[PDB]
RNA sequence: CCCCGGCGCGCCGGGCCCGGGUCUUCCCGGAGUCGGGUUGCUUGGGAAUGCAGCCCAAAGCGGGUGGUAAACUCCAUCUAA
RNA sequence: CGCGACCUCAGAUCAGACGUGGCGACCCGCUGAAUUUAAGCAUAUUAGUCAGCGGAGGAAAAGAAACUAACCAGGAUUCCCUCAGUAACGGCGAGUGAACAGGGAAGAGCCCAGCGCCGAAUCCCCGCCCCGCGGCGGGGCGCGGGAAAUGUGGCGUACGGA
């Protein structure tokens, strides 16, 4: 009964979700977590819907 | 030891309450399994409404909570009487029957009379031999489109008058809300020893008249 | 509506009528012993509307219990402890004669279900009890739906769980507001749920 | 026996009136007594326990109808073809036998 | 004394037959039948 | 590829000879139990929450509950053994 | 005196059944401390807990109001959240301490005795025939035996019923 569980406020997590999309559509951010994009066409990669199927 | 300022603290760790420790860590297992007996219920209960038997509207009791309607368990004897369904026949189509609760006021009486009319309006009966339809099951066209409903069977909700903006007479401006609140909680009061004070003056005036 | 009268009857006893069954009935019944299978219910009426029916299966015994308080079991009444335990006499069992009595017959025909009893004597030293016992084997009881409720293991010695009716009123159940020691079932039901630590995972 | 003769006999009509009889059992006896159908009780002196017919004679008394005590609960059982029978009641009797 | 308990409790001998009940069990107790002779 | 189960459809021999409403006339209840005193235990239950022993011991428009003992009086709410 | 009913009570290696012991995490019924805290200690607390005894089941127990309330009323039981460390108890010290309402999980309701009416309309077992037969039952036939009027069965139970 050691307390293995955090309760995090919904405000609070909504606010992580949007600064990890801010944080990916940068170049500098995303090769400074070691990703490879050193030739990906665009930031953010959007690819048609058709890849869904 | 008590250490400057503070809070005085009663903690109930007298007892063995290591040994009487309940966690929680099988909550999620829970939902799983609260979760696949709702399913395979709805399953086996299909095109039978999910929620249940519809259940009456009730107006919570005390004061704080008087303002409130929610789903009580049953409808009356009274109210199921005055719908005409019977009460040994209520069950088997989906409508809850509690034969314990009484029906104080006509409004509450009408307002779940409506709701039993209203839900045997939608009710779509399938015939007991599927090949040999009877008088008041429903019609082919319409047991095509029978579907499970999910949710409580026609959900209750607390609908409020909106009173719109009229002209203040002066009638209401008159109106003493304070005094008339004081007043009343006065008279109640004394109303007993104001009676009894009365009695005893009409004895002791008819004793001295005769 | 003979059992009509037979009830009213056996609300009178201090009439003169009913004093004289009571006194030579227990005394007849002192000279037997503790445990005594009776031929048929002495109370035909009372045993009927406890559940007793005029069939193969049901039987009667008769069950001798000795008035009284509990005594503490202790050498020369010494109790080793705090003033507030020393009591050895004026204490009470928890539990009624009329219990002990069914206990005693279901202990004594471990084969047969008890299902109720009554009261049909006492003198200053015992109090006689007659128990309704079920054979749950006999075919008039297991082809009988309205019986067979009875032959089920989970009824086996009821008089031993507080299940019967003398029993459970030892039990302090019931409902509304003198009977909060209960809630969930029994005492310690409601113990274990109001002294039970509830650690959520998320706290 | 006799009644699966009585009941084949219908059986043989139908592909083709009550008469008196005594009335057996305290709880029997007691409701004619009341609804003054009966018309003679006779109550076993030894039936035990003695309050099952212990009120009977006053009943019958209050209701006018005539009752007797007869010696042996085991007699009144060989009427009815049982081995006992606490108290039994005539209500009826045919012409012949009413004098 | 939970030591001695465990010392001489059910399953520290041989369950010479509360272990075929075991078996049984996973079948349902059926009895009086045998596999599709070949 | 085996086995077990569940769900469906027909035949045979049985059982039931089945309901609703409005009027008319009738009927209706668990006792050494309740309740009371006292003792001991028990409860948050405090002029006594529950349980038990002993004594007393019911009623039938009654009985029980209505968190301060009691009398009178209305009410509400249930229907114990 | 003898015979025969009944009642009460016996003996049978009588025919056919059933109980015992175990396990015991969880469950029900009892019985039941003292370490301990109170900076001492006796009430209190520890605690209705340890130990002790009995009885179960896959769950148990509880359960369809002799309830809650006092509201415009709710409506069996169990559980979760909250009520609430609160009302209350307590050398009113240390400490202890529920309920109702409200939101949810789940949801299901029923049966006797009695009062009555029905020719006991009821039940058990034996023997024979058909069916089934490793859950011993269905139907038919016995002037077969017993139980049961000291009351079995059907209708019916407070929501009223006939
Ligand atoms: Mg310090
Ligand atoms: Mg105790
Ligand atoms: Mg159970
Ligand atoms: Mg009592
Ligand atoms: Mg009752
Ligand atoms: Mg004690
Ligand atoms: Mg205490
Ligand atoms: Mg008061
Ligand atoms: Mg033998
Ligand atoms: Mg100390
Ligand atoms: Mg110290
Ligand atoms: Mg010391
Ligand atoms: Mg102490
Ligand atoms: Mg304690
Ligand atoms: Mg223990
Ligand atoms: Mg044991
Ligand atoms: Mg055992
Ligand atoms: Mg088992
Ligand atoms: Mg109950
Ligand atoms: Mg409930
Ligand atoms: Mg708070
Ligand atoms: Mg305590
Ligand atoms: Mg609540
Ligand atoms: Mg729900
Ligand atoms: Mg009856
Ligand atoms: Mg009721």
């Amino acid at each position: 009964w050691r307390r293995w569980h955090r309760r995090v406020n919904t405000t609070q997590k909504r606010y992580a979700i949007c600064s990890a999309l801010a944080a990916s559509a940068l170049p500098a951010l995303v090769m400074s977590k070691g990703h490879r994009i050193e030739e990906v066409p665009e930031l953010p990669l959007v690819v048609e819907d058709k890849v869904e199927g | 030891a008590p250490s400057r300022n503070g809070m005085i603290l009663k903690p109930h760790f007298h007892k063995d309450w290591q040994r009487r420790v309940a966690t929680w860590f099988n909550q999620p297992a829970r939902k799983i399994r609260r979760r696949k007996a709702r399913q395979a219920r709805a399953r086996r209960i299909a095109p039978r409404p999910a929620a249940g038997p519809i259940r009456p509207i009730v107006r919570c009791p005390t004061v704080r909570y008087h303002t409130k309607v929610r789903a009580g368990r049953g409808f009356s004897l009274e109210e199921l009487r005055v719908a005409g369904i019977h009460k040994k026949v209520a069950r088997t189509i989906g409508i809850s029957v509690d034969p314990r609760r009484r029906n104080k006021s006509t409004e509450s009486l009408q307002a779940n009379v409506q709701r039993l009319k209203e839900y045997r309006s939608k009710l779509v009966l399938f015939p007991r031999k599927p090949s040999a339809p009877k008088k008041g099951d429903s019609s082919a066209e319409e047991l095509k489109l029978a579907t499970q409903l999910t949710g409580p069977v026609m959900p209750i909700r607390n609908v409020f008058k909106k009173e719109k903006a009229r002209v203040i007479t002066e009638e209401e401006k008159n109106f003493k809300a304070f005094a008339s609140l004081r007043m009343a909680r006065a008279n109640a009061r004394l109303f007993g020893i104001r009676a009894k004070r009365a009695k005893e003056a009409a004895e002791q005036d008819v004793e001295k008249k005769k | 509506g003979a059992y009509k009268y037979i009830q009213e009857l056996w609300r009178k006893k201090q009439s003169d009528v009913m004093r004289f069954l009571l006194r030579v009935r227990c005394w007849q019944y002192r000279q037997l012993s503790a445990l005594h299978r009776a031929p048929r219910p002495t109370r035909p009426d009372k045993a009927r509307r406890l559940g007793y029916k005029a069939k193969q299966g049901y039987v009667i015994y008769r069950i001798r219990v000795r008035r009284g308080g509990r005594k503490r079991p202790v050498p020369k009444g010494a109790t080793y402890g705090k003033p507030v335990h020393h009591g050895v006499n004026q204490l009470k069992f928890a539990r009624s004669l009329q219990s002990v009595a069914e206990e005693r017959a279901g202990r004594h025909c471990g084969a047969l279900r008890v299902l109720n009893s009554y009261w049909v004597g006492e003198d200053s030293t015992y109090k006689f009890f007659e128990v309704i016992l079920i054979d749950p084997f006999h075919k008039a009881i297991r082809r009988n739906p309205d019986t067979q409720w009875i032959t089920k293991p989970v009824h086996k010695h009821r008089e031993m769980r507080g299940l019967t009716s003398a029993g459970r009123k030892s039990r302090g159940l019931g409902k509304g507001h003198k009977f909060h020691h209960t809630i969930g079932g029994s005492r310690r039901a409601a113990w274990r749920r109001r002294n039970t630590l509830q650690l959520h995972r998320y706290r | 026996q006799e009644k699966k003769q009585r009941l084949l006999a219908r059986a043989e009509k139908k592909a083709a009136k009550r008469p008196p009889v005594l009335r057996a059992g305290v709880n029997t006896v007691t409701t004619l007594v009341e609804n003054k159908k009966a018309q003679l009780v006779v109550i076993a002196h030894d039936v035990d326990p003695i309050e099952l017919v212990v009120f009977l004679p006053a009943l019958c008394r209050k209701m006018g109808v005539p009752y007797c005590i007869l010696k042996g609960k085991a007699r009144l059982g060989r009427l009815v073809h049982r081995k006992t029978c606490t108290t039994v009641a005539f209500t009826q009797v045919n012409s012949e036998d009413k004098g | 004394s939970a030591k001695a308990k465990r010392r001489n409790t059910t399953g520290t001998g041989r369950m010479r037959h509360l272990k075929i009940v075991y078996r049984r069990f996973r079948h349902g107790f059926r009895e009086g039948t045998t596999p599709k002779p070949k």
